[PDB]
């Protein structure tokens, strides 16, 4: 499985991605991950039990969502792989990401509502079902609410810390993983939901499909930074109340631990990682 | 210590708070009588559901953000 750079996909991987995204959803499929995340980030707590958000988990849960749903996608199409989104470095609502033969653009003015591409409420082929606000139509206000995505210069000073992640291991910690989910910094992952706007704004962020594109760019960077860092690792490293260790096992699932997904690459690589150097 | 209770009409909408498949939070928020999950982060912030990556000072903040994001569209329940 290679996961590719958006920018780069060809017509035919753009056209075979789109398809295998619709037919998940018109199949059923694809709301249940939309109600799961939702459900983790409304569950996940600074001071409670957390999974999925807000903590060192933060990382390979999202990788093995995201690997759940990529094999569901192969499952209709074995050809089609997420690819991810580089919003240092295709930063405008110029990016051929948005692009009506991609996932479409940003939202109008009135209400938000995405007008084109393969996603846009008009098509009929995209209901917006798990929801809190109720309309039932995808919406985006690209730069809407914050003025700009992260910067490569940005990105490289969060891979530049050595500290995987560090008591309190919750959105107050230091430490790599929360800079890069990013309640403390100048904030990557966050900033870039909140740049999107529209439900990507949301815990039902799964509604968007840039919701994966954007995850797996954030999957990439930890991957980027243990070539960093190749002497520093996932911590904790067993016996922390509320928080997964690393040996531990990780709801939903309960059958796989961060242990298990440190190393991408037995489950996929990507078109380029730059390997371990000074 | 949890917040104060609020009850005022925003942008239309009447929206309260008061202390109290997802968390136990000690606090609630209400849009139009519909209850919005709301969390409080470990700096002192607030998030809700609808701008959950977007911290606000208060819960008030977080409710009225949350009207803002409506944008007149009722609520519906978690
Ligand atoms: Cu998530
Ligand atoms: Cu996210
Ligand atoms: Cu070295
Ligand atoms: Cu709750």
């Amino acid at each position: 499985t290679v996961r590719k750079n958006q920018a780069t996909l060809t017509a035919d991987e753009k056209r075979r991605f789109v398809a295998a995204v619709l037919e998940l959803k018109r199949s059923g499929r694809y709301d249940e991950f939309v109600r799961t995340h939702n459900e983790f980030i409304m569950s996940d707590t600074d001071s409670g039990e957390r999974t999925g958000h807000r903590s060192p988990s933060f990382l390979p849960w999202h990788r093995r969502f995201l690997l759940d749903f990529e094999q569901a996608l192969q499952s209709v199409d074995s050809s089609v792989t997420l690819p991810y989104w580089d919003w240092s470095a295709d930063r405008t609502v110029r990016a051929s990401l948005w692009a009506p033969d991609f996932l479409g653009g940003t939202g109008r003015s009135t209400d938000g509502r995405v007008m084109d591409g393969p996603f846009a409420a008009s098509t009929g082929n995209w209901p917006i079902n798990v929801r809190v606000d109720s309309r039932t139509y995808l919406r985006r206000s690209l730069g809407g609410s914050v003025a700009e995505l992260p910067t490569r210069a940005e990105v490289e000073s969060v891979l530049a810390i050595s500290a995987y992640d560090l008591p309190p291991y919750n959105s107050a910690s230091e430490g790599f993983r929360n800079h890069l989910e990013g309640w403390r910094g100048v904030n990557l992952h966050g900033r870039v939901h909140v740049w999107v706007g529209g439900q990507m704004a949301t815990g039902v962020s799964p509604n968007d499909p840039v919701f994966w594109l954007h995850h797996a760019y954030v999957d990439k960077l930890w991957a980027e930074w243990q070539r960093r860092h190749p002497d520093s690792a996932y911590v904790p490293t067993g016996g922390t109340p509320d928080v997964v260790d690393l040996n531990e096992t990780m709801k939903p699932w309960n059958t796989v631990r961060p242990a298990d997904l440190l190393d991408h690459t037995a489950y996929y690589t990507f078109d380029a990682l730059e390997h371990h150097h000074h | 210590a949890a917040p104060e209770s609020f009850d005022e009409v925003y942008k239309g909408r009447r929206i309260q708070g008061r202390p109290a498949h997802e968390h136990g939070g000690g606090y609630e928020v209400f849009v139009d009588g519909v209850q919005l999950h709301v969390m409080r982060n470990a700096d002192g912030s607030w998030i809700s559901v609808v701008s959950h990556y977007d911290p606000v000072p208060t819960p008030r903040a977080a409710a009225r953000a949350a009207v803002d994001e409506l944008q007149g569209a009722p609520l519906l329940p978690f």
